[PDB]
């Protein structure tokens, strides 16, 4: 009968999928994550949600490394979101398996945020009310960082901002981002981002990193690291 | 809020009548069957000039010898036509005959109220005129959103409907020709559009009895026949 | 047969807190040598390696499918695959396709994360795992490695004597069978470093 | 009103609002007309003229060798309706090797247009069936409703201006059981009045069913 | 296990300018015994064609079923009676409908089109189609071909006219052809249903053959 | 139609159903959890609706597998549909691994499951959130999920009715080098807190992973000694 | 035995008609080339129920294609379809072999397709039985600038020849000349004329 | 179990294979083309049932190409190597592709995989896929220098078709010689 | 699985779902599609992009293959899907037939994926109009086709799509030529989008297809000689 259905995959008077702005609300409600495009690398540095003097920060609840070249930060429902970074896991792994090559970031990104506009186009279920920053390295546009939307709409950003006062952090990266920026230099700028517009223990990190010998590595900062780069700034 | 299925307390398809009126904001359309043959005349509503006449088709040969014009939604009156092209090739395939104009027009008219809720999720948005030769002899029908054809000897589908019907009450008569029924079509055409009928603006097709075929018109031959008109 | 489609020689060997995987290098169309560089043994992660004996086919169907869900594992998990659970991750690839098996036999060879402890899984190609303390053998050289190493093999073989055996001791049983050998490859992964020694064996 | 939205949704007077709305839509269709004989069975329907110029769209048709049905409402619902009869024909005769029976059909008709009330999601059939068969169980007259029930008449009249033929029909009832296959015809014909536009389809215990059409009709227009 | 019994028996059909005659025996028998005596293979489909089945007769039965369904669907839904021709398309679909499991029956489509024409369509098992003047199927089909070849020459010269004979020449050749077949064909015998299709429609006669 | 998610955003970008699962869990009973130095415990209120209930036949403190359990505050109902689930999933872990499904991994399948159910259509999220305790190579772990599937680790924590209150008084007197034994009594002490009456040993179920890094429930005989000792 | 070979002059196609189930002569008036498009045509060669119902499905396919898109559906694109068509019955024990012959905007061109999925673009194929003796008579008497009535003797000929060594080729020869003005139905011959009694060697 | 030959050079790649299509006994054609260039860089000889083969290329550069366009970039040699290795796993353990191929590639640099019907993947200097791979291996061990030239490639590849041509008994009417490197794919005749 | 008629006629015989995508579509950015007799030109307004937008490989223009160049207006995700549905279509027409599928065809199955959503139940209604341009032969003349979120699609001389496609059309019409060289479709593009985008240089992207070639991105200092020749 639908009476009760909302129709989560029905345009709007204004031509805009409701459930998918309401997704893109609750984002903006959620912790600010933070994607810095550095030289050789991406930093990703989310807030986490769950804080608190009673919390155990054992687990990244924002930062999900995707693969060995992909990492991703959460802005928003941080369920839905695991449910996508599962996919993504496998989708990348699926490509790995095919090609018995890394996952092109860009085609993870496309899978994922494919998985969204299904959900905002068909099967009149809610859309995936999580936004992902996949930073991630691949052979064919080097180190790359996308802003993934669940409209399932993503673009490329050397420096981008998501969840509360996404647009604060994203008018701090705009004055201060710079290119060809170092690591050290990227953490610092997210960190400084972060603090702005916002404490180690409530922000998690996590640096993609390609060395030309090593490959792309992802390393997302543990309690310790993110104290550290804290304490530094 | 109610389904698409629900029959009003009249008794009358909520949504077919709508799919009716869709079919009303469709371009003028009209059909004019002859002892001779049959003629499709259809508005092409050209919005810009850049757009190519060619492409915006109301008029689609079903097959060698059966075609339709449509009245009302374009990609809707498509997937008809794609119906009973598939329809036209399976019945040549299974009978080694052209397929009836009726069999073709109840095939594509079977699968307007296919839709349904909780196949289609609506009726189809367009209106039909299916004309074509069936074992020598020129058929026309018109079929509605609700899927009833009804063979007629002259109709008129979209945006001047009503008006077309009148004035083809005291214009058509069962023994015209050829001519006279190209002329008929276009006049009624022209006098309930409006814009001026030119060889781009209007798409002619004749289901003929001579050859046997569905044929749409080039340009020469709408040209030829806007000349002839009288006004 | 399609077992011996590709002629395969794996074995791996239990030192002193170091195990060896050595493989033959040979890619081999029934009698026809195709390649001298095939790999049969792939490392799943720091402290494991597989080497996969059998249809070339399946020994890359199997290295992939067990690299997605072992890379699946350590994204979820966040730690790398304990030997052990590697095992049961090749058990249960094997025996998921018990009534289509995979035409491979794997030999992992591992070393157990806190004791350092030399790790061999062998199995059959649906899984049927056995846990030699001294040396797993696979491929079409397997009795040939059996006899070889059931006299040749003596506990805590360190690193270079390991090597020396595996070489030997797969030498040995390639150049009995026909169709395996074309060089060989040891790894020897002991504790901190992994040693990967291309040997000479008979190219024939 | 609010109870009106989906065949699925009972009323509280314990009605089916949707059921009624197709029904409602039967009663606009064109004037059918059963009677039924001890021997023949007939069909006559005054089929719609949407237009001067258009020939009228056929309502009587041929299911079964010796079955015809009267269809008054969406034509396409009874289009569907007749395809959903040809299978049972064709599966009863498959199974059998004999014409189904017009009581069967009407079954079916009926189990058909029920589901289409018991389940949400799918409608019920606009249209509403006179369906006429002179088989082993004799002639039968049958009325399908929408509903998913059908009436076993003697005589009946659906659609439009179906209360005078329905009394025409009551008044020369018990006339009809011995009154001949040209008898029959003619009353059909009386009973309903508009002749081009009148198709009538007879049946008998021997002949099969047929279809007569203005010239084939005349002999019986009296 | 084969799922047919290759029951046998011989059809003969012979086209004409406004007839069509085709003459089956009603044997139905298979390992040297006989089923049934009378049992027609030649059944009017419409009023404008007939269909003559040799072979397996539960494959027999079958496609006539199939094809008697489908020709009254076709009759519902175009409120006229399927042409020979068309009859025919539909007996070769029907046919390779089952290319993989086939209807092990050999099909003569034998009818008058809407010229007044005889139409005869000889089918093999999985559909194909010729469109002949005469045609054999069945167990004697090899005995009986070579007696219409001789009958019409049309093998010997085939780009000739084919040299049409009178109905009742075209029933006394089939008649002699199966006469023949039942001669030296065991499996054909019992009966000649010998069935002619003309503008005046189906006309079914039935001679006494050796029962032996 | 049935596939059409009942759990959607509302204007302000929350899932309402989701809420109303989280309200049914605020009514569900309290559940606590407390991490040890050398393990974890989630004691919870277990007040049957009768003394006539017999406790084991249902009982909120559940083993998942040998070395993770599992305490919830909610519909007792789909606890018992999550906790069968976690239980299928550590025993097909098992069987393709060899090993128990390791504590975050069954926190992972229990917060999946929750979000699948906040996300399908036809279905209700889980009106239970649950205190999953178990170990990880780098100590014990105490973990929540909610009915959105959210999962994240506490160091003490309560779920259900009034553990607000509960969850205060842990931030007021729970600490890091807590012992098994002091992380018993401080569960004990906070269902205390957020039960009114005698709170008896036969009214709190208790779960424990020790230094074993196996879960154990605790016998109403042992919850009898912590609560005199 | 048919054959299709390109010369100067357009498309010859010369197929027998002969039906031979076992050694026994079912038909010699089967048609072996079937018209596809109006420039275009299929021969026959193995199943003939095979042969036909998939030319005739190739017909309905190219049929709504044309009705379908305004773009020509080339001779290419009738193979590739054909030879899709059968490989969707890859084991099901299907015996094409067909001839796509006819004239596209690029000109002639002729795709011997099979059953096996075999889809081979040629100025010159002869399949059937017979297609050898048919190849020994084209590849020897083929010159590219043959008049329309050496092309057509031409593939008369070898089809003659290819009746007279092979048992399963026999008949009429049916000879099409494809150009771009369409499908010419040159003739049926009778092989049986074609013959000289006067020689005896053969 | 058609011929094909492959030659990897430090730069290049000569893929041939045997142009002879034949119908059982009956060599139907000369030039048939049964190197499928799957992508501008990718040239996958192919040696099976000509309509498996065709079938099998097909679906590859289909999929090549819709990895080009749905992804901007192209696949490697290495990632369209796997991606054949992939679906011809997939195929053997479903329906197999009786297709041996060598994929000859330049992605930047040259590669020539060895790629049975299995799903056996393997880079190779040289191979060969039928009965040529007998035939011709020897003579690539006993002639093929490290950093070979172009032309003294050709002239191996030409050694290796004539030891094709003068000691297989079903020996190729002729071969069609594809160079795969930085210029893409171009049909060479080796004279 | 839902099924849902999210598409259905309204009382006055509107889609207004179709009306909604549409509205999703003038949301998204401009693209105006020009057709030289050798050429085809799509140049599409790059979103404003920060310093902090990488602007490379996102433009909204796409080869749906070798012939077909594709750009959309709308929702990015909803055109992703037809482009992805589309490229599988040109790859599945070139496996069934060899030849390349024309214009026509892709442009006809895109807005037939769109008069899909617009009819299956379930399904939201593409909200992205697609302007699919290219060659169907070396011979055959340029198309642009545009496809709407109702599924319709018409063939252009010169269209334009997203937001300002009034204005962008008013251009296209006030300086469209019939046989415009590759230089003067060009120009006629980049001026069409010139009017409505704050800078030229930035905001505007290029992409040409030639005769006998593939989509090409238009290099930047071409692009910037071609806009300030337009200026
Ligand atoms: C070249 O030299 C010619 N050779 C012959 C053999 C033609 O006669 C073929 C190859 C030809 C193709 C063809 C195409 C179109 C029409 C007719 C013929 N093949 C045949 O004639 C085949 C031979 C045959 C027998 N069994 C097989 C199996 C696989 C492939 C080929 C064959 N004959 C047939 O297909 C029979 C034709 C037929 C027509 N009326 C019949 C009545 C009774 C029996 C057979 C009849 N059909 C069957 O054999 C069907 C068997 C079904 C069993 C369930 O053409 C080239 C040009």
């Amino acid at each position: 009968t639908y009476r009760y259905d909302a129709g989560t995959t029905t345009f709007s008077s204004d031509g805009r999928i409701l459930q998918v702005e309401y997704a893109i609300q609750s984002i903006n409600q959620a912790g600010t994550a933070i994607g810095v495009q550095f030289t050789n690398g991406v930093v990703l540095a989310a807030e986490k949600k769950n804080t608190g003097r009673l919390v155990d920060y054992l687990f990244p609840e924002k930062m999900a490394k995707i693969d060995g070249h992909i990492v991703t930060a959460v802005a928003g429902l941080t369920a839905d979101a695991n449910t996508l970074v599962d996919l993504m896991r496998t989708s990348a792994q699926k490509y790995l398996k095919t090609y018995d090559e890394q996952m092109p970031v860009e085609q993870l990104v496309r899978m994922v945020c494919d998985e969204k506009h299904s959900y905002t186009q068909y099967g009149g279920l809610r859309p995936y009310g999580v936004s992902f920053l996949i930073a991630g390295y691949d052979r064919h546009k080097g180190c790359q960082l996308y802003l993934t939307d669940p409209s399932g709409n993503f673009g490329g950003w050397k420096a981008t901002a998501i969840g509360e006062n996404n647009q604060t952090a994203q008018s701090i990266l705009k004055s201060q981002y710079k290119d060809n920026m170092t690591a050290t230099e990227a953490m610092d700028l997210t960190v400084k981002v972060l603090c702005k517009t916002l404490s180690a223990d409530k922000l998690e990190f996590a640096v993609l990193q390609f060395r030309e010998e090593y490959g792309p590595k992802v390393r997302i900062l543990t309690t310790s690291e993110v104290d550290t780069l804290m304490k530094r700034y | 809020d109610r389904n698409v299925n629900t029959f009003s307390p009249d008794g009358r398809l909520l949504q077919v009548e709508y799919a009716i009126e869709a079919v009303k904001l469709g371009s003028s359309a009209v059909a004019i069957l002859c002892p001779e043959g049959v003629i499709f005349a259809v508005e092409k509503r050209l919005s810009s000039q850049l757009l190519i006449a060619s492409s915006v088709e109301k008029v689609y040969a079903i097959d060698d010898h059966v075609g339709v014009v449509m009245a009302g939604l374009a990609a809707d009156g498509r997937t008809m036509v794609e119906h009973m092209r598939v329809e036209a090739q399976n019945h040549r395939f299974s009978f080694d005959e052209p397929i009836g104009i009726k069999a073709v027009t109840q095939s594509v008219c079977d699968l307007a109220l296919a839709f349904g809720e909780g196949q289609m999720s609506r009726p189809f948005g367009t209106a039909l005129l299916v004309a074509g030769i069936e074992n020598g002899k020129c058929h026309l029908f018109h079929t509605d959103p609700s899927g009833t054809y009804t063979e007629c000897r002259a109709r008129a589908i979209g945006g001047g409907s009503e008006g077309a019907e009148a004035l083809l009450r005291d214009l058509y008569k069962d023994g015209m020709t050829l001519h006279e029924a190209e002329d008929l079509a276009l006049s009624t055409l022209r006098q309930v559009i409006q814009e001026k009928l030119n060889e781009n603006n209007v798409e002619v097709a004749c289901a003929r009895v001579s050859t046997g075929k569905f044929e749409i018109y080039t340009s020469e031959q709408r040209q030829e026949i806007v000349a002839r008109l009288p006004p | 047969d399609i077992s011996t489609y590709n002629g395969s020689c794996v074995l791996a060997m239990a030192g002193d807190h170091c195990v060896a995987i050595a493989s033959d290098r040979r890619l081999g169309v029934n009698m026809l040598t195709v390649s001298k560089d095939f790999k049969r043994i792939f490392q799943i992660n720091d402290r494991i390696y597989l080497g996969l004996a059998g249809l070339a086919t399946d020994v890359l169907t199997v290295r992939e499918q067990l690299r997605f869900d072992v890379n699946l594992l350590e994204l979820r998990e966040e730690r790398p695959i304990d030997p052990k659970k590697f095992m049961n991750l090749v058990k249960s690839t094997l025996y998921e396709k018990r009534f289509s098996p995979f035409f491979v036999t794997p030999v992992i060879a591992g070393l157990l994360p806190e004791t350092n402890e030399p790790y061999l899984a062998a199995s059959d190609s649906i899984g049927a795992f056995a846990f030699p303390k001294d040396f797993a053998v696979a491929g079409t050289c397997e009795e040939s490695l059996y006899g070889i190493c059931e006299s040749a093999w003596r506990p805590n073989m360190n690193p270079d004597e390991l090597f020396e055996c595996t070489a030997k001791c797969l030498i040995a049983a390639v150049e009995r069978d026909s169709i395996s050998g074309w060089g060989g490859i040891v790894y020897i992964i002991t504790q901190d470093k992994v040693i990967i020694k291309e040997i000479k064996t008979r190219m024939d | 009103s609010k109870y009106d939205e989906n065949a699925t949704t009972f009323s509280p007077e314990g009605r089916i609002l949707q059921v009624e709305n197709a029904m409602k839509a039967v009663q606009q269709g064109m004037p059918t007309v059963g009677l039924k004989s001890k021997t023949h069975a007939v069909i006559a329907g005054v089929m719609h003229s949407p237009s001067e110029f258009s020939s009228h769209q056929p309502k009587i048709f041929k299911i079964d060798q010796h079955i015809g049905v009267a269809i008054s409402g969406l034509t396409a619902d009874g289009r569907g309706l007749c395809k959903f009869l040809r299978n049972e024909c064709l599966h009863h005769t498959f199974c059998f090797g004999t014409e189904i029976r017009v009581a069967d059909l009407a079954d079916t008709v009926a189990l058909q247009s029920q589901k289409k009330t018991s389940k949400v999601g799918k409608r019920p059939y606009g249209v509403g069936l006179l369906m006429i068969g002179a088989g082993v169980d004799g002639p039968r007259l049958f009325e399908t409703c929408p509903s998913g029930q059908h009436w076993e008449y003697n005589a009946q009249a659906i659609g439009r201006r179906a209360q005078a033929a329905k009394t025409y029909l009551e008044t020369n009832l018990n006339e009809f059981p011995d009154c001949t296959r040209d008898q029959l015809i003619r009353h059909a014909l009386r009973a309903l009045n508009d002749l081009e536009a009148i198709a009538l389809g007879v049946v008998g215990i021997d002949e099969p069913f047929t279809i007569l059409e203005g010239p084939e009709l005349q002999k019986y227009i009296d | 296990w084969s799922p047919y019994e290759m029951h046998g028996g011989t059809a003969i059909g012979i086209c004409g300018d406004d007839y069509v005659v085709i003459g089956a025996d009603t044997r139905l028998s298979v390992d040297y015994s006989i089923d049934s005596r009378h049992k027609a293979r030649i059944f009017k489909m419409n009023s404008n064609c007939m269909i003559s089945a040799t072979g397996f007769d539960g494959d027999i039965d079958a496609f006539i079923t199939r094809m008697r369904s489908i020709l009254l669907n076709y009759e519902n839904q175009h409120f006229h009676e399927m042409s020979v021709e068309s009859v025919a398309r539909c007996v070769s679909n029907t046919l390779y409908s089952k290319r993989f499991f086939p209807y092990y029956i050999n099909i003569l489509v034998g009818g008058i089109n809407s010229e007044g024409k005889g139409k005869l369509y000889g089918y093999d098992p999985v559909g194909t189609i010729e469109d002949l003047h005469y045609d054999s199927n069945g167990s004697g089909s090899s005995l009986a071909a070579p007696l219409l070849d001789s009958a019409f020459g049309t093998i010997h010269h085939n780009t000739r006219p084919f040299p049409a004979v009178s109905l009742q020449d075209a029933k006394n050749i089939v008649r002699d052809a199966i006469c023949s077949v039942t001669e030296r064909d065991i499996y054909t015998g019992d009966a000649l249903q010998l069935c002619v299709f003309t503008k005046d429609g189906f006309a079914q006669e039935e001679f006494p053959l050796p029962r032996h | 139609d049935s596939d059409f998610s009942l759990t959607t955003f509302s204007s302000g970008g929350k899932l309402n159903q989701i809420e109303s699962a989280l309200k049914a869990v605020s009514l569900g009973g309290q559940c606590v959890g407390v991490k040890a130095k050398n393990g974890a415990v989630i004691a919870c209120e277990s007040k049957p609706s009768s003394p006539l209930v017999e406790k084991v036949t249902n009982l909120k403190v559940q083993k998942i597998n040998d070395n993770v359990g599992i305490v919830y505050s909610g519909v007792n109902t789909d606890f018992h549909v999550i906790l069968k689930s976690l239980r299928k999933a550590s025993i097909k872990y098992s069987l393709r691994l060899g090993v128990e499904m390791p504590t975050r991994e069954v926190v992972k399948h229990a917060a999946h499951k929750m979000q699948y159910y906040t996300q399908i259509g036809g279905v209700r999220p889980f009106g239970v959130s649950l205190l999953i305790i178990g170990w990880e190579e780098l100590g014990p772990t105490l973990w929540q999920v909610d009915p959105s599937g959210t999962f994240w680790a506490w160091k003490a924590t309560a779920l259900g009715k009034r553990s607000d209150g509960s969850r205060t008084f842990l931030e007021r007197r729970y600490s890091e080098d807590q012992s098994v034994d002091d992380a018993i009594h401080t569960a004990i002490s906070t269902l205390k807190e957020g039960f009114d009456g005698q709170l008896t040993a036969e009214l709190i179920e208790i779960g424990v992973v020790d230094e074993t890094r196996k879960f154990r429930t605790l016998s109403t005989a042992e919850i009898r000694d912590f609560l005199t000792e | 035995t048919t054959l299709s070979f390109i010369y100067n002059g357009g498309i010859v196609v010369a197929v027998d008609s002969r039906a031979t189930g076992g050694q026994f002569i079912f038909s010699q008036t089967v048609m072996k080339i079937l018209p596809l498009a109006p420039n275009m045509i299929g021969t026959m060669a193995g199943g003939a129920a095979d042969c036909q119902y998939w030319l005739r499905n190739l017909s309905r396919l190219i049929q709504l294609h044309k009705f379908r898109y305004q773009q020509p559906l080339t001779v290419a694109a009738a193979s590739k379809i054909l030879v899709n068509e059968l490989y969707r019955y890859k084991g099901y024990n299907l015996s094409i072999g067909s001839m796509i012959c006819g004239y596209d905007n690029t000109g002639p061109h002729i795709f011997y397709i099979d059953n096996h999925g075999s889809r081979i673009a040629g100025k010159r194929f002869s399949v059937g039985s017979g297609s050898t003796h048919a190849y020994g008579v084209l590849d020897t008497c083929y010159r590219e600038d043959m008049t329309k009535e050496e092309a057509c003797e031409l593939g008369r000929r070898a089809i003659y020849h290819a009746t007279y060594r092979d048992s399963g080729s026999g008949g009429r020869v049916s000879v099409v000349h494809i150009t771009q003005n369409g499908v010419e139905w040159i003739d049926k011959t009778d092989v049986f004329d074609m013959h000289d009694f006067s020689k005896t060697t053969f | 179990m058609l011929s094909i030959v492959g030659l990897q050079g430090p730069d290049w790649v000569l893929i041939a294979a045997d142009s002879s299509v034949s119908s059982s006994i009956i060599c139907m054609s000369e030039n048939y083309d049964r190197i499928a260039q799957l992508d501008d860089r990718h040239a996958l000889a192919m040696s099976g049932e000509t309509g498996d083969c065709l079938q099998l290329s097909e679906y590859l550069q289909g999929n090549v190409a819709l990895y080009k366009f749905r992804n901007g970039v192209e696949l490697s040699s290495d990632a369209l190597a796997h991606f054949i290795r992939h679906t011809m796993a997939k195929a053997v353990r479903k329906s197999p592709y009786e297709v041996n191929m060598l994929l000859s590639g330049y992605d930047g640099k040259p590669h020539l995989y060895f790629m049975d019907y299995l799903g056996t993947l393997q880079s190779i200097p040289y191979g060969a896929q039928g009965y040529c791979q007998y035939f011709v291996m020897s003579v690539f061990d006993k002639h093929y220098k490290e950093g070979l030239t172009l032309e003294d490639g050709k002239e191996l590849m030409k050694l290796a078709l004539n030891q094709i041509k003068q000691r297989f008994t079903v020996a190729p009417h002729g071969f069609i010689v594809k160079l795969v490197d930085k210029n893409g794919i171009t049909k060479i005749d080796l004279e | 699985d839902y099924t849902r008629s999210i598409t259905r006629f309204s009382p006055d015989g509107r889609l207004f779902q179709i009306d909604h995508a549409h509205a999703a579509v003038q949301r998204g950015t401009t693209v105006v599609a020009t057709r030289s007799k050798d050429m085809i030109v799509i140049a599409v307004e790059k979103t404003a992009v920060a310093k902090l937008q990488d602007p490379h490989t996102f433009s909204k223009i796409c080869s749906l293959d070798k012939h077909v160049m594709c750009a959309f207006a709308g929702l990015h995700a909803d055109a992703r899907r037809l482009i992805q549905s589309g490229q599988r279509q040109c790859q599945s027409h070139r496996l069934t037939y060899e030849d390349p599928i024309s214009i026509e065809n892709i442009a006809r199955y895109i807005a037939t994926l769109q008069l899909k959503n617009t009819q299956s139940g379930g399904a939201r209604p593409y909200g992205v109009s697609t302007l699919i341009c290219g060659f169907d032969d070396m011979t055959s003349q340029p198309h642009i086709y545009e496809t709407l979120p109702s599924g319709t699609y018409a063939e252009w001389k010169a269209r334009t799509i997203g937001r300002h496609d009034q204005t962008v059309m008013e251009y296209l019409e006030k300086h469209y030529k019939d046989d415009m060289t590759d230089e003067e479709a060009q120009k006629l593009a980049i001026g069409a989008l010139l009017e409505v985008v704050e800078n030229g240089s930035k905001n505007l992207e290029v992409a040409y297809m030639k005769r006998g070639g593939t989509m090409e991105i238009m290099a930047e200092e071409v692009l910037d000689a071609l806009i300030e020749s337009t200026k």
